[PDB]
C-alpha cells in the first residue's frame, strides 16, 4: 500500500527497495520573447532514485536533447522517467533488483506500472510522506554534473558518504532529509550553515562535508532552527 | 409468434419478460406467455415476492427449440426446460391459450426498444458466454462472478465475459508503452477486433449482453465488463466510423431504458465523464451525450 509515518521502518529492512523521484526530470526558465510572448527553455534535468538502505544514488541525467521536437513534455516526462527506471532494474542482475520501488509522486504510478509490466513481482507504491529530494539540484557536486553533462549519462553517488560506518540507516535517511528540508526551505542559509567554517572539507568522492560526530549535532540543531523559524515566518505562528 | 408455458406458478414472483414484467400470486393460474416477437433473443426472469435478492433468468431463442417453465420445489426456483415432443407442446400451449391463462408479449407496434437493446446480441454468442452445453438456453443470476473477478471460485457458473484490462501486456505492445496506454487503438482494433471478436457485430453484442445481464440481474461483474468495452472505444483514437454511429445508438438506448433510480450502482461516473467529455471520442456520441445530460445531470 501506500507509504507513510506508520510503515517508515519498513524502509530499512532487508528488503531492497528503491525511491524514485521525478521532479527535476523536466526543468525549464521562462522568459519573454521579442514579440512579447512567454516561451520556455529546458535545461537539463535528472532522475534521483535512491536506496534509502545503502545510500546509493542512481542519478540518471535527461538531457534536453530528449525533448526535441515533443509535444505535452511534463506528460512525456513521467513516461521517460518510467522508461529510464525500468532500463535501470533490467540492466541490474536479479538478486539485486528492487522488491519494492516507491514514487514520490502519485503522477507516476501509471507510467512505471506500464513499463514494469514485465516485472510482476515489483511493487509499485506512492507515499504520503512529503519528502524533500526536489532540493537535490542544490547539492552543488549534483547540480554540477547534471549541467554540465552534454548527452544522457548515468552517474552513481553514495547519497550518505561514509557515514554508515558510523551510523543507521534509519539515522543516515534521517540527517539527509534533515539536510535537504533545509536546503529546500532556505537554499541560502542551509548552504550558509555547511560551509561557514572554512576548516571543514568536502572529500573529493564524498557530498557533504566531513564533520565529526559532535558537529554533527550542531549542524543538525542548526537546520532544525532553520526550519522551524521559516515556518513561523510562512504562517505568521 | 412464440409461446413460453408455465407448468404452474407456486410461489408469488415477479416474472419479467424482456424490459416487461407482471406480479404473479402464490398459486395464482399463470400459465405462460404468449405472442413472443420471433426473430430475437429474449430473456425470461423472476424475483420471489420473498426474497428480493437473487434475481434470476434464462436467455433463450424460440428457434432453438419448445422452452417451458416450472417451478422445482427441491431447488426452489423456476426452472426453464425443453419440450422435445413437438405434438405433446403444441397440444399444452393450444389447450393452455383456449383456457386464456397466458398473459400476452405487450409490444407497442411503434416500440424498437428490444431491438435496439438487442441488436447483436446472438444466442450462440451467449452460450459461449455462459457454458452449460446440455441445454440451449442460458441461466444467468444476481450473484454469477466473471472470468476476470475470479482471477483476482466455481468456474461451472461462472460469466466468461472476454477479459479487458488497460495495464496488462495484452494491452501495451513493448516499446509503445506510453503510446499505447493513452491511445488503446491497437488493442481495440488489432488485439480485440481482428483478433478475438473477429468482427464489430461481436463485440458489440457481448457489451449488449453485459448491460443487459447489469440492469436485469444487477450482475455487478457485468456491468464492469460493460463499462470496459465503452471504454475500450471511447479511449482509441482511431475507430472505425461505422462504430461509433452504431455505439452511439447503442448507448442511447440502454441509458434510455435503465431505471432512473438505479443510476447510482449501474453507471460508473469516471467512465462516462471521460468517454463524453475527456476521450478521443468526446464529439462522437451526441445522442447519447444528450440523453445523459437531460436525465442524469447529477453523475457528471
Ligand atoms: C558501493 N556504492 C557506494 O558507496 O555508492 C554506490 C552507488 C551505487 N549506485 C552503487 C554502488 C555504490
Amino acid at each position: 500500500g501506500a507509504m507513510n509515518s506508520s510503515n517508515y521502518a519498513e524502509l530499512f529492512n532487508n528488503d531492497i527497495k528503491l525511491f524514485v523521484d521525478d521532479t527535476n526530470v523536466y526543468r525549464v526558465t521562462v522568459h519573454k520573447t521579442f514579440e512579447g510572448n512567454v516561451a520556455t527553455k529546458a535545461i537539463n534535468g535528472c532522475i534521483f532514485t535512491l536506496n534509502p538502505k545503502t545510500g546509493h544514488l542512481f542519478l540518471k541525467i535527461i538531457h534536453t536533447s530528449v525533448w526535441a521536437g515533443q509535444k505535452r513534455l511534463s506528460q512525456l516526462a513521467k513516461w521517460k522517467t518510467a522508461e529510464e527506471v525500468s532500463a535501470l532494474v533490467r540492466s541490474l542482475p536479479k538478486e539485486e533488483q528492487p522488491k519494492q520501488i516507491i514514487v514520490t509522486r502519485k503522477a507516476m504510478l501509471d507510467p512505471l506500472e506500464v513499463h514494469m509490466l514485465d516485472f510482476p513481482n515489483i511493487a509499485i507504491r506512492p507515499t504520503e510522506l512529503r519528502l524533500p529530494f526536489s532540493a537535490a539540484m542544490s547539492i552543488d557536486k549534483l547540480s554540477d554534473v547534471v549541467m554540465k553533462a552534454t548527452e544522457p549519462q548515468m552517474v552513481l553517488f553514495n547519497i550518505y558518504d561514509d557515514w554508515l560506518d558510523r551510523i543507521s540507516s534509519y539515522t543516515a535517511f534521517s540527517r539527509l532529509t534533515l539536510l535537504l528540508r533545509a536546503l529546500k526551505t532556505n537554499e541560502e542559509s542551509a548552504k550558509m550553515i555547511l560551509l561557514s567554517d572554512p576548516t571543514i572539507t568536502i572529500k573529493s568522492y564524498h557530498l557533504w562535508p566531513s564533520f565529526t560526530d559532535e558537529q554533527w549535532i550542531t549542524i543538525e540543531s542548526q537546520m532544525r532552527d532553520l526550519i522551524l523559524t521559516e515556518y513561523g515566518r510562512k504562517y505568521n505562528v | 409468434m412464440n409461446t413460453v408455458p408455465f407448468t404452474s406458478a407456486p410461489i408469488e414472483v415477479t416474472i419479467g419478460i424482456d424490459q416487461y414484467s407482471f406480479n404473479v400470486k402464490e398459486n395464482q393460474p399463470f400459465h405462460g406467455i404468449k405472442d413472443i416477437p420471433i426473430g430475437h433473443v429474449h430473456v425470461i426472469h423472476f424475483q420471489h415476492a420473498d426474497n428480493s435478492s437473487m434475481r434470476y433468468g434464462y436467455w433463450f431463442d424460440c428457434r432453438m427449440g419448445n422452452f417451458y417453465i416450472q417451478y422445482d420445489p427441491k431447488d426452489g426456483l423456476y426452472k426453464m426446460m425443453e419440450e422435445r415432443d413437438g405434438a405433446k407442446f403444441e397440444n399444452i400451449v393450444h389447450n393452455f391459450k383456449e383456457r386464456q391463462m397466458m398473459v400476452s408479449y405487450p409490444k407497442i407496434d411503434e416500440d424498437d426498444t428490444w431491438y435496439n437493446l438487442t441488436e447483436f446480441v446472438q444466442m450462440d454468442k451467449i452460450r459461449k458466454i455462459v457454458r452449460k452445453d446440455e441445454n440451449q438456453f442460458s441461466y444467468v443470476d444476481s450473484s454469477m462472478t466473471t472470468v476476470q473477478e475470479n482471477e483476482l471460485s466455481d468456474p461451472a457458473h461462472s460469466l466468461n465475459y472476454t477479459v479487458i484490462n488497460f495495464k496488462s501486456r495484452e494491452a501495451i505492445r513493448p516499446g509503445h508503452e506510453m503510446e499505447d496506454f493513452l491511445d488503446k487503438s491497437y488493442y481495440l482494433n488489432t488485439v480485440m477486433l481482428q483478433g478475438i471478436f473477429k468482427n464489430s457485430s461481436n463485440y458489440f453484442g457481448e457489451l449488449q449482453f453485459a448491460f443487459l445481464n447489469a440492469m436485469f440481474f444487477g450482475n455487478y461483474g457485468s456491468s464492469l465488463q460493460w463499462h470496459a468495452m465503452i471504454e475500450l472505444i471511447c479511449s482509441s483514437a482511431t475507430v472505425p466510423k461505422h462504430m461509433l454511429d452504431k455505439l452511439d445508438e447503442i448507448l442511447y438506448y440502454q441509458i434510455k431504458t435503465l431505471p432512473e433510480q438505479y443510476s447510482d450502482i449501474l453507471l460508473n461516473e469516471r467512465v462516462w465523464n471521460i468517454c463524453l467529455y475527456s476521450s478521443f471520442q468526446k464529439n462522437s456520441l451526441h445522442n447519447t451525450e444528450k440523453i445523459m445530460e437531460n436525465k442524469y445531470p447529477e453523475l457528471l
